[PDB]
């Protein structure tokens, strides 16, 4: 627990220690993409705090020093299974929106590759599918977090809706992100223009873009999307996959493509899978490259005791034999320090 | 006292159960009564005689302590190296136990040998456990590790161990199926 909350100042004198989030930043920044797990714990004590770790401060050291004339660098989070990438990155993306970046977050690119009832064809190119209602959701949680940047960006092109229906060269990309999430069915289609004009604004130094994606080696990976022909559907057929997959280039700058691997949600990938490559694999790798890769491991014993203190002030470890020593040293063996099964244990414990 | 039929071989004739009991009685009330030298010579002609093997502490090539063990359970055998300094690290098969253990109960199932003996976060152990199941190499493994630990823990704690039941192999393994009936016990369908 650090009377610091500005996501700036915090550095290695606050490492191990929590790091708040306040109501309306957490409603703002994080309308989507936090783990279901860490939304349920922030719903039952009321607080939204985040340890501060060596994963996180790196990143941001990276951030703060970045050089906008560069391209854009790569950043890939990984790490074992619920080691807190997800969690670090949300981390960073709070710093960013906080130094006002615009956003432009994907929560979980794994959704978009799987699971899909509605999977239409695109009409500005027949060989691509669309996935409207995550396109739509993405957009709805676009706007929310990004409203503020979303009148003052203007479009740079002349954009077909329908065979009559058109967005003009001028026009605030709040009508692009207005005109897809209320037709769903051009959900896609505003998504993609909205990845493009970000791309090409944050090269004229508009802004500063931040592409925070999570679970990205689902973009390169396999899909478990058949056609109506029951034919297996790569993700480069996916409208949202590659206009995402375009994104991910370092050949723009004034921003950084920030990512995290996720074996969790991924398909055809073993359970103890998360190297960069492993869960990459080689056309992913090849995309990627060059990117820095920085790790996220289990607690080190003060963040254990940390989290272990936090939840007992909270009161979260309700057994009466959770606060001794020995209790301690069990939840440390059981967990492994691991956070995801430190916090799943400490859920019902 | 010698059986029955130690005590018709001694005296080559054929014995029976009460005669045994009355035979038995009478040396029990010699016994009682005070039998010194001169009795007791006589009554030992009809008397018949009746903890953990600690292994050795071995020694890596860095100079480090350890002790190796062995454990089955099911048709699980573990072979587990536990480090007499460590900070808790148990690595089976070459992978983190939380990571081979996804499960709670294997997971507790190897604290189980070391929370018992007041001992987490002391040792490092290398286990390698091949055959069986999950929940049947957590338990070969925690045998192996409880072995193992034995030769780091004192004699009393190794007997609390054993008294605790972490030293004993688990004899229970799958009972054969039997001709003319569902299962090992299952029986078909009776039809009246
Ligand atoms: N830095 C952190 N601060 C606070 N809690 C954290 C942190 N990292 C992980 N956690 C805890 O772990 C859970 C979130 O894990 P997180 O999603 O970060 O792991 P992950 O490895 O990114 O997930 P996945 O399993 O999808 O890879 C929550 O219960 C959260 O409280
Ligand atoms: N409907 C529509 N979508 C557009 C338009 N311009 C860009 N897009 C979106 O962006 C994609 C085209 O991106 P573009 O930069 O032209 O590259 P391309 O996909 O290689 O042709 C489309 O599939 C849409 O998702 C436009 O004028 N109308
Ligand atoms: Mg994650």
């Amino acid at each position: 627990r650090t009377n610091e909350n500005d996501p700036a100042k915090h550095g290695d004198q606050h490492e191990g220690q929590h790091y708040n989030i306040s109501p309306q930043d957490l409603e703002t920044v994080f309308p989507h993409g936090l783990p279901p797990r860490f939304v349920m714990q922030v719903k039952t004590f009321s607080e939204a705090c985040l340890m501060v770790r060596k994963p996180a401060l790196e990143l941001l050291h990276y951030l703060k020093n970045t050089s906008f004339a560069y391209p854009a660098i790569r950043y890939l989070l990984y790490g074992e299974k619920g080691t807190g990438k997800t969690l670090s990155l949300c981390h960073v993306i709070h710093f960013c929106a906080k130094q006002d970046w615009l956003i432009l977050h994907i929560p979980d690119a794994h959704l978009w590759v799987k699971n899909c009832r509605d999977l239409l064809q695109s009409s500005y190119n027949k060989q691509r599918f669309d996935q409207p209602l995550e396109a739509s959701t993405w957009l709805k949680n676009f706007k929310t977090t990004n409203e503020r940047f979303l009148n003052q960006i203007k479009v740079q092109e002349k954009y077909v809706w329908n065979k009559r229906e058109s967005t003009e060269k001028g026009s605030p990309l709040g009508e692009v992100v207005e005109q897809g999430i209320t037709r769903v069915r051009n959900a896609t289609d505003a998504v993609g223009i909205v990845l493009k004009e970000l791309k090409r604004q944050s090269s004229l130094g508009m802004f500063h873009l931040l592409v925070a994606v999570d679970g990205i080696n689902a973009l390169w990976g396999r899909t478990t999307l058949k056609r109506e022909d029951k034919s297996p559907i790569a993700p480069e057929e996916l409208a949202l996959v590659h206009n995402l997959r375009k994104m991910m280039k370092n050949d723009w700058h004034g921003g950084a493509i920030v990512s995290a691997l996720s074996q969790t949600g991924s398909l055809f990938k073993p359970r103890k899978a998360y190297l960069p490559q492993e869960l990459l694999g080689k056309e992913g790798f090849d995309a990627l490259d060059p990117f820095i890769p920085i790790l996220v491991s289990n607690y080190n014993p003060k963040e254990f005791e940390s989290c272990i203190q936090y939840y007992l002030e909270n009161n979260w470890l309700q057994h009466e034999k959770a606060p001794t020593e020995e209790g301690k040293k069990e939840l440390l063996f059981l967990s492994n320090a691991n956070p995801s099964l430190l916090e799943r244990h400490c859920a019902y414990l | 006292w010698l059986i029955k039929e130690e005590l018709e071989e001694m005296l080559v004739e054929k014995l029976s159960d009460l005669d045994y009991m009355q035979f038995i009685r009478l040396l029990e009330k010699l016994l009682t009564s005070q039998c010194g030298a001169a009795e007791e010579e006589f009554v030992q002609r009809f008397r018949r005689s009746v903890k953990q093997l600690i292994e050795p502490v071995q020694y890596d090539e860095q100079g480090m302590a350890f002790s190796k063990s062995e454990g089955k359970r099911k048709t699980a055998k573990a072979e587990a190296i536990v480090y007499k300094h460590g900070s808790g690290r148990i690595k089976v098969n070459g992978i983190d136990y939380q990571l081979y253990f996804p499960i709670t109960q294997d997971r507790e199932q190897l604290m189980f040998p070391f929370h018992f003996v007041d001992r987490l976060g002391k040792h490092d152990v290398t286990c390698t456990v091949s055959g069986g199941g999950r929940s049947a190499q957590a338990g070969a493994i925690r045998l192996a590790m409880a072995k193992a630990l034995c030769s780091f823990v004192t004699e009393d704690e190794v007997e609390w161990m054993r008294q605790a039941g972490l030293l004993t192999t688990d004899p229970r393994v799958r009972e054969r199926k039997k001709p003319g009936q569902e299962g090992a016990r299952r029986k078909f369908t009776w039809k009246k």
